[PDB]
RNA sequence: GUUUGACCUCAAAUCAGGUAGGAGUACCCGCUGAACUUAAGCAUAUCAAUAAGCGGAGGAAAAGAAACCAACCGGGAUUGCCUUAGUAACGGCGAGUGAAGCGGCAAAAGCUCAAAUUUGAAAUCUGGUACCUUCGGUGCCCGAGUUGUAAUUUGGAGAGGG
């Protein structure tokens, strides 16, 4: 049974790596199309927020920071729509 | 190096060539066409021509059992967007959802350096005087 | 149960603080003068305290006295200002240079003994801006330097100097590596 | 003097002490009120060039103010002035500046001078805030963020707000008509 | 075999006219890269070595009223500038162009151009800077619009036509056009001495 | 100003080096200067402001690893 | 020293000494901010950067001594009036909107900090007390300040010396 629990591993990190949010979704729908490349990601992937350590730090501190350092970006229309899609789960409704 | 007409020399720099860098805002075109909506060719069995003008004959003839798994569990890749090379969606590699998911909560992306480099004073080793 | 909430606040910071990771420029402080050399300086520097007030007032009352009625040199005393101390330091005039190890504004003294070390004068930390303090004759200073010294003790603040480089200055150098707040 | 060090350190905000400098500060001050005394500045330099002096009457306050916006016209250095004028209301604002930032909120801090203490009366370099006429120097957007903001400077770039937008546009436009018509 | 790249630079001052008449070049011509400003001059050579490129096209303006450009090689290559002063934008109702974008260009050069080696220069210049390469990133394969240049009065004129078909082809005018004249010519890209000066 | 360049550099060595400076160092250092100078003009705004930056971590760069 | 105090932060007094609300509002400084009306009915547009509403001052307010205007034989704080000029210029380039340089005149005042060690002496000052030639001055006392209070100076430069 190793690989049944080997399957599992890929999907934990299959589920922790899915895109759940607008901001992922656009960079998704950037990197797909020839806008934004995976050199360009890299190099807009070094912000204000970069170099933390995490993994010590008490939880009520990383709460804290988790909910207040994030960065609002512009958004697209057709990543929000995307996504939209993505959440969607009736003739009893209708 | 030779001068120039009138008593000046100059340095005859190698011809540079017009090459494309592995990220210089220019992907692997391949089809030619812009940023047009890809409601066009939908009947056609083709998605316009690639350079030197040859059909791109339509790959993405998927059964629907196929497309029907795919609507319910969406593969890891999917993005919604299809391709300009064909009709089948622009999925995205289980790599690069990495990288973004690492962009999106502030992780490290240019990985193998050392976030904490010793501080090499180079400055303090000389002395004044 | 609950605890009053600057309290806790405090707690939290001194707890983050051991768990942060900090840069070199950090925790440059934490590795600071043994307890008995800081005794032996605080001795040495405890003949030089600053002439308080009342007793300049004294002195000059007495003097005017005198005067009324109808040549020595300078005093030798410490040098504790910030702005003083920092224009001793980079004109090689300062000879002895101490760094208090908590200072509310970290950025006020973190390049200080930097530029101790830049400029090649002797610089030393020790524990407690207080005990800087209660020898100047205030509630605290942050830093304190020496100057011209009595010939007596000449000799004995060349040794002391001798002792913080051996002790401090050449142990903690690698104090560049190893960045602090790594405990687990 | 420690001043010009401390002034060329600020600059690099990115720099990794700055960095865990506002890291921890950030959340100090959220853990604190929204408007909150401060014992001392957390950049003297700053305050120092801005005229703030350590002796007695002069005090460090440190506000919180929220970002974003289906639309706003003002500064959000000039709310907190405001929101730090309309509490400490015996104390006159004379400037104030960044020391911190946050996704959601950002923070500033303002140094306020007392009229009503002796030694600031008896100062000449500051008993001239005394006068009623700088009573709310906030509130009339007369700091250096409410000047910035109003626009009010000199050239062809501020032509329509010079003088203040509504005067000129009220000078403008008045049909002068003097006794003997021109 | 040919392979080339053009860089667009334009300095402050740019009017919205000049600014589409360069937007409509960047678009006809597929082998071009785009650049935010530029203030002081021999600093665009480097641009162009940061991308590579083959060619640099600066668009000068001491006024708001008249363009000038400059075609150079940016290594060691002369420049030439040109005192534009006739300019219609791609943005005009009277022309119905739809040339497809970054397409093969077709060249139309008159005997004057080899008249003299500068108007051979000039001839080549304009070759090899407005020819796409074959095997451009971004070029069309089909022939869809055409480039025509006259020079009369020692001024080249810029047209650009569409080609028609019909059930044997037919023309209409698309794109910008606008009348160039031949100022000063330097031996070095941005410098060296004054070999040309009308 | 000697004192100021000096004051400078104290800085510069005592602060460190930013993420984007990080980033700019590793380019260099494991590139050539295209992608380091192609990066400063996409951060900053001025080429001149990049040229600048760009000399500043080449000399950087050259200071570290002599004397 | 299984102790004591230094500090730093934070509280309380019907504590000693103080200040703030509010009213008025023609004018001043900001925030907020529509529509009726008008043009090819009204998409941009005019009404409007207005009324209403909100906050802050005085007898005036604001601004004011250039990161200014110009391209010349240069002007030389700000404000106000005439001209500039119904011009430059905008304007589904349709209605309409619309300056600014300079020139003529009422008035003129320029300045103060940061950043330099007083280092042969924090030389500074809030407050309580006893007096007096009481819008304040002297002695004494406590405290604030060295994370900077005294003196000089800042593009007209300036500073240490002979």
């Amino acid at each position: 049974s190793e690989e049944e629990k080997n399957q599992t591993k890929k999907e934990k990190h299959s589920r922790d790596i899915d895109i759940a949010t607008v901001e992922a979704m656009t960079l998704a729908h950037q990197l797909a199309l020839g806008q934004k490349n995976k050199h360009d990601l890299v190099d807009e992937g070094f912000n204000r927020y970069t170099f933390r350590d995490t993994e010590n730090l008490p939880d009520w501190f990383l709460e804290d920071e988790k909910e207040h350092s994030k960065i609002n970006k512009p958004i697209t229309k057709e990543a929000a729509m995307a996504i939209k899609e993505k959440i969607k789960a009736p003739i009893k409704k209708v | 190096y030779s001068k120039y007409a009138d008593g000046s020399d100059r340095i005859i720099k190698p011809e540079i060539n017009p090459v494309y860098d592995s990220d210089d805002s220019d992907a692997e075109t391949q089809n030619t066409i812009g940023n047009i909506p890809l409601s066009a060719y939908d009947e056609m069995p083709h998605i316009g021509y690639d350079i030197n003008g040859k059909r791109i004959m339509r790959p993405a003839k998927g059964s629907a059992l196929d497309q029907l798994l795919d609507s319910i569990e969406l593969p890891e890749g999917w993005t919604g967007l299809l391709d300009k090379n064909s009709g089948s969606s622009l999925n995205l590699t289980k790599e690069e959802l990495e990288l973004i998911s690492k962009i999106q909560r502030n992780e490290q992306t240019d990985d193998s350096i050392n976030p904490y480099e010793p501080l090499i004073d180079w400055f303090t080793r000389h002395e004044e005087v | 149960v609950k605890w009053p909430e600057y309290v806790r606040v405090q707690r939290q910071k001194k707890i983050l603080s051991i768990r942060l990771k900090v840069p070199p420029t950090i925790a440059q402080f934490q590795y600071t003068l043994d307890r008995n050399t800081a005794a032996e300086t605080f001795k040495l520097f405890n003949k030089y305290r600053p002439e308080t007030a009342a007793e300049k007032k004294e002195r000059l009352t007495k003097e005017a006295a005198a005067v009324a009625e109808g040549a020595s040199p300078k005093p030798y005393a410490v040098k504790y200002g910030l702005n003083h101390v920092v224009a001793l330091i980079e004109n090689k005039k300062a000879k002895l240079v101490l760094i208090a190890n908590d200072v509310d504004p970290i950025e006020l003294v973190v390049f200080l003994p930097a530029l101790c070390k830049k400029m090649g004068v002797p610089y030393a930390i020790v524990k407690g801006k207080a005990r800087l303090g209660t020898l100047v004759n205030q509630k605290t200073s942050a830093v304190a330097a020496l100057t011209e010294v009595r010939a007596e003790d000449e000799a004995a603040l060349a040794k002391l100097v001798s002792t913080i480089d051996a002790n401090f200055a050449d142990k903690y150098d690698e104090v560049k590596k190893h960045w602090g707040g790594g405990i687990l | 003097g420690a001043y010009k060090y401390l002034e060329e350190l600020q600059r690099k905000k990115q720099s990794d002490v700055l960095r865990f400098l506002q890291r921890v500060r950030v959340w100090e001050y959220r853990q604190k009120n929204v408007i909150h005394r401060a014992a001392r500045p957390t950049r003297p330099d700053k305050a120092r060039r801005l005229g703030y002096k350590a002796k007695q009457g002069f005090v460090i306050y440190r506000v919180r103010v929220r970002r974003g916006n289906l639309k706003y016209q003002r500064s959000l250095r000039a709310t907190a002035e405001e929101r730090v004028g309309r509490r400490a209301a015996n104390l006159r604002v004379l400037n104030s500046y960044w020391v911190n930032q946050d996704s959601t909120y950002k923070y500033f801090e303002v140094i306020l001078v007392d009229p009503q203490h002796k030694a600031i009366r008896r100062d000449a370099r500051y008993n001239w805030i005394c006068d009623p006429v700088h009573k709310h120097r906030e509130a009339r957007g007369l700091t250096a963020t409410g000047k910035k903001s109003r626009g009010i400077n000199k050239g062809h770039k501020f032509n329509n707000t010079k003088a203040g937008r509504r005067k000129t546009w009220k000078r403008q436009n008045t049909l002068s008509l003097w006794r003997y018509r021109k | 075999m040919n392979k080339q790249r053009t860089l667009l630079i334009s300095s402050r001052g740019v009017n919205y006219r000049h600014r589409h008449l360069i937007q409509d070049l960047s678009g006809l011509l597929p082998h071009s890269r785009k650049e935010p400003k530029l203030d002081t001059l021999q600093q665009l050579n480097e641009i162009a070595e940061l991308y590579n490129c083959n060619n640099v096209l600066f668009f000068e303006a001491r006024k708001h009223q008249d363009l000038y450009l400059w075609l150079s090689k940016p290594p060691n290559g002369p420049t030439i500038k040109f005192y534009i002063q006739n300019l219609h934008t791609m943005d005009e109702l009277n022309f119905t162009g739809n040339c497809l974008k970054g397409s093969r260009p077709v060249l139309s050069f008159d005997q004057r151009f080899e008249s003299s080696p500068h108007y051979q220069l000039i001839k080549e210049l304009l070759v090899h800077n407005f020819g796409v390469p074959p095997n451009a990133r971004k070029s069309k394969p089909f022939i869809d619009h055409v480039m025509s240049f006259s020079i009369v009065d020692d001024k080249i004129w810029v047209r650009t036509y569409e080609i028609s078909h019909s059930t044997d082809i037919s023309l209409v005018e698309i794109g910008p056009r606008f009348v160039m004249t031949v100022i000063l010519i330097l031996e070095g890209s941005f410098g060296g001495p004054k070999i040309y000066e009308n | 100003s000697n004192r100021t360049k000096f004051v400078r550099s104290l800085v510069r060595e005592i602060a460190g080096l930013s993420p984007y400076e990080r980033r700019l160092i590793d380019l260099i250092r494991n590139s050539g200067e295209k992608r380091a100078r192609k990066v400063a003009k996409k951060r900053l705004g001025s080429f001149t402001r990049a040229k600048a930056k760009v000399e500043e971590m080449n000399n950087i760069i050259a200071a570290s690893r002599r004397h």
